[PDB]
């Protein structure tokens, strides 16, 4: 979905929505300058803080870093809270964490599936310009490309590797069909993550792990052989160490012990670039007995490069909302639209996403291919918002203000 | 098992190259000179009856017995007994003075001649399809297989795809199925879709060499022993390499692996296994528990036929309190087996058999020189005349001649002395 950052080569001046990105155009400009100041080398060993109200498109700033770095960078989500786990040391669950993020370049052989579409757990048939063959598809495989979007017509480029199909184009709405046989084995580059090296030559993880048993606590012999392996092709010439770009989520709840590891990590000549997202004004540090601005140490403050996001304006909202509309496959009136926008104003965005889906299954009820303010007017109506849910209960607990007008 | 190839002791049987087999016409009767025989009419039928008693299964827990002098010609009608049975078959020549050994028991030197003396006839015929993966489906099952230098798709039988649901079964799998009743699958396993980053994963199978469709032929003709030999190590430089004191390399779990299998290739149909002649010379040195144990040894069925060559007359019971017995064998495997008396050769007699070993060995000689060693072979020995034949091929190289004549051949009695004439001179 997200296509890069959106912002010129020159002038460094960010359109108001291009490459899969909506508005902030404060904080993509700042976004594209701490690019600039890590490329020059004037930026060493910094943090990045993007701070800002909640569901500000943080994440997709962050995914806009990454895609603007290099071609295959990696990039890794991490909320604060998911550290703090009952089976795996917050430790573990840090190095998992920066080692999902430092990815190491190889050229190899390996096959590639190129051609046409012609679609249907189930069966997808591929064809090219010299030869058909019918496909059985695999289980993750479905997963895979429903994310990608992939439609009949389709000119795709699977490599059988790394499992990851890669949309060229399409013949007729343009790329023409490929040649020779579809399985072609050429020298191309893998970029895979220190973290999923450990995950390949470790234990397979058995069907339903989130049923029982221990956590994706990666061995320190296994993590060793990979270590001395990689370090061997560093000498070599055959691997070339990639730092990435790490996205740490609610960094308010994030312990001072945390801290202290992420500078640690953070010291080393390829550490990845780290982006924390505070959607908090004041908060306490875990820890330390001390109160702080973004709930972040006293020293990491001064280290740090602060960017903000801002609150996205009526007709900012109004094309995020039809975006994602369009993604979940659901048809809206324009009345309607502006309803769901305009409680995107008082209520957030990532509410008014979710009244999207929800509305869509009442207009299914009512049988009709256009969801109205009637609609969603049920939604809001059926489901309440965090402040909304609140105030409702409260009023349940203690009638805080009688009929008279009278308080307590 | 095609990897395993026999080894034979060649060198106890190049005496006896000369021999093709038994002269025999087809009521039985012997023929004067027929097979590299000269003579011995009433030994070469006798046992020429024994290969009819053997092929009609009516030897039940019997042996065979050749009573005579120095070469008379045991070792060699006992050969010609193999050659008689059958193509291919087992000849094991031993010396009971060979069971006496320094570091393995009396029987477990035994044990390995027995295994020596029955081999295994092979006539397999496979239809190999080896490579990849493409799954088609028709009305019961297209599978198109990719291998290193060809790719080929086909419409299996519904007998297979019963057999391949069984063992689970993916699009880029490297499969080995057979026609002749066989499946045999790797799931998951290509070296095509191999990252560089897992070493340990092993997961994976190369792609296989040559075309998919294959027609192995194996027609192999091995003796017990080859399979033990040949599983024992964990093969070339084998046939020379002995240089060990000890020998631990062959154990009784080791040999409890290769009858378990070989008992499998029977219950298939695809082998069966063929007994065949255990030759023991030098009969009257065999220990009292080395008859026992072929008293034990002929009650088998799968046992191979026991040939006993005895050169003395009267002889001590060896392990037994001094009991003298007939040929040394003691009265309970005297009686298990039927006598063949072999006799010695006239004047006559000798010389044709001269004539017969130097054309086999490549000796040209003048008709004086065969009667002057003819001569030695009445006076001495029947094996130290036919010595004489190569030291005196040199003598004549040497004098420029391929012809040998009776200068020649008096040199090498000169130079050559039997262990007779050797003793006696020393005084
Ligand atoms: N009847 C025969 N015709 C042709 N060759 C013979 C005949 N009899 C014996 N010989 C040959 O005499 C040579 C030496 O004798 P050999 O060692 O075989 O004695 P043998 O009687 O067979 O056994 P043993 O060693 O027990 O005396 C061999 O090459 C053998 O083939």
């Amino acid at each position: 979905h997200i296509r890069g950052l959106g912002v010129d080569a020159d002038t460094l001046e960010p359109r108001p929505s291009s490459q899969g990105l909506v508005g902030q155009e404060k904080a993509r400009k700042a976004a594209a300058v701490v690019l600039e100041m890590i490329k020059q080398g004037k930026i060493a060993g910094r943090a990045v803080l993007i701070a800002g109200p909640p569901s500000t498109g943080k994440t997709a700033i962050a995914m806009g870093m990454a895609q603007s770095l290099g071609q295959d960078v990696p990039f890794t989500t991490l909320a604060a809270s998911e550290i703090f786990s009952l089976e795996m040391s917050k430790t573990e669950a840090l190095t998992q964490a920066f080692r999902k993020s430092i990815g190491v370049r190889i050229k190899e052989e390996s096959e590639i599936m190129e051609g046409e579409v012609v679609e249907i757990q189930g069966k997808l048939t591929i064809k090219t310009t010299d030869m058909e063959a019918i496909y059985d598809m695999g289980s993750k495989m479905i997963d895979a490309m429903t994310k990608e979007r992939v439609m009949a017509g389709d000119i795709i480029s699977i490599d059988k590797s790394s499992g990851k199909i890669t949309k060229l184009g399409r013949s007729y709405a343009f790329l023409q069909c490929p040649e020779g046989e579809l399985q072609k084995r050429k020298e191309v580059v893998h970029t895979v993550s220190l973290h999923e090296i450990d995950v390949i030559n470790s234990r397979t993880q058995g069907f339903l792990a989130l049923f029982s048993g221990d956590t994706g606590e990666i061995r320190s012999e296994i993590r060793d052989q990979i270590n001395t392996k990689v370090a061997e092709w560093k000498e070599e010439g055959k691997a070339e160490i990639v730092p990435g770009v790490l996205f740490i989520d609610e960094v308010h709840m994030l312990d001072i012990e945390c801290f202290s590891y992420i500078n640690r990590a953070l010291e080393s000549d390829l550490a990845p670039i780290v982006i924390m997202a505070s959607n908090r004004g004041v908060s306490r540090i875990r820890g330390t007995d001390y109160k702080s601005p973004h709930g972040l140490p006293l020293d990491f403050l001064d280290r740090v490069v602060i960017i903000n996001t801002h609150p996205y304006t009526p007709d900012e909202l109004r094309q995020i909302l039809s975006i994602r509309a369009q993604e979940e496959e659901v048809d809206l009136t324009p009345d309607a639209l502006a309803l769901l926008t305009k409680i995107g104003q008082e209520a957030g965005l990532r509410y008014a996403s979710n009244l999207i889906t929800t509305s869509q299954l009442i207009a299914a009820k009512r049988r009709a291919k256009q969801v109205g303010v009637e609609d969603v007017q049920r939604s809001f109506k059926l489901f309440y918002d965090p402040a909304r849910s609140v105030r409702f209960v409260q009023e349940s607990e203690k009638r805080l203000i009688g009929n008279d007008g009278v308080v307590d | 098992i095609s990897e395993v190839r026999g080894n034979t002791r060649d060198h106890r049987t190049a005496a006896h190259t000369h021999i093709k087999g038994l002269g025999l016409n087809s009521s039985g009767i012997a023929e004067k000179q027929a097979a590299g025989f000269v003579g011995q009419c009433a030994a070469r039928e006798a046992c020429g009856v024994v290969v009819d008693l053997i092929k009609a299964h009516k030897m039940a827990g019997r042996g065979v017995l050749l009573a005579g002098g120095p070469g008379t010609g045991k070792t060699a009608l006992a050969l010609a007994i193999s050659q008689e049975l059958g193509t291919k078959i087992p000849f094991c020549p031993i010396t009971g003075s060979e069971i006496y050994s320094t570091e393995v028991k009396k029987t477990e030197v035994l044990m390995e001649n027995f295994r020596r003396a029955i081999g295994l006839r092979v006539r397999e015929t496979k239809d190999v399809y080896e490579g990849e993966v493409t799954e088609m489906t028709p009305e019961t099952l297209l599978i198109g297989l990719k291998s290193a230098r060809g790719q080929k798709k086909l419409r299996l039988d519904p007998s297979i795809y019963e057999a391949i649901q069984k063992e689970r079964v993916q699009v880029g799998d490297v499969i080995y199925i057979e026609t002749n009743t066989g499946a045999c699958k790797r799931v998951g396993r290509s070296d095509a879709y191999a990252t560089e980053f897992d070493l340990e994963a092993e997961e994976y199978v190369p792609i296989p060499k040559g075309e998919v469709h294959k027609k192995k032929e194996i027609v192999q003709d091995v003796t017990l022993h080859d399979l033990d030999v040949a599983n024992a190590r964990p093969i070339i430089s084998m046939m020379g390499q002995l240089m060990k004191p000890k020998m631990t390399e062959i154990t009784d779990k080791l040999r409890m692996e290769i009858n378990k299998v070989v008992q499998k290739y029977i219950n298939q149909g695809v082998a069966e296994l063929i007994p065949g002649v255990l030759f023991i010379d030098e009969a009257h040195m065999l220990d009292i528990e080395c008859f026992t144990y072929l008293n034990k040894a002929l009650e088998s069925p799968i046992a191979p036929i026991v040939v006993l060559a005895s050169n003395r007359g009267i002889a001590t019971i060896r392990g037994a309190d001094d009991l003298k017995a007939a040929h040394g064998i003691p009265p309970d495997f005297l009686q298990r087996l039927l006598i063949i008396p072999t006799h010695p050769y006239e004047p006559d007699e000798i010389r044709r058999i001269v004539r017969i070993r130097a054309q086999t060995e490549g000796v040209q000689l003048t008709d004086a020189a065969v009667d002057r060693v003819a001569e030695h072979g009445v006076r001495i020995s029947l094996r130290y005349c036919l010595q004489l034949l190569a030291p005196a091929s040199i003598l004549a190289r040497v004098n420029g001649r391929t012809q040998v004549d009776v200068q020649d051949i008096a040199e090498a009695e000169e130079l050559f002395l039997d262990a007779r004439r050797s003793a006696n001179i020393l005084t």
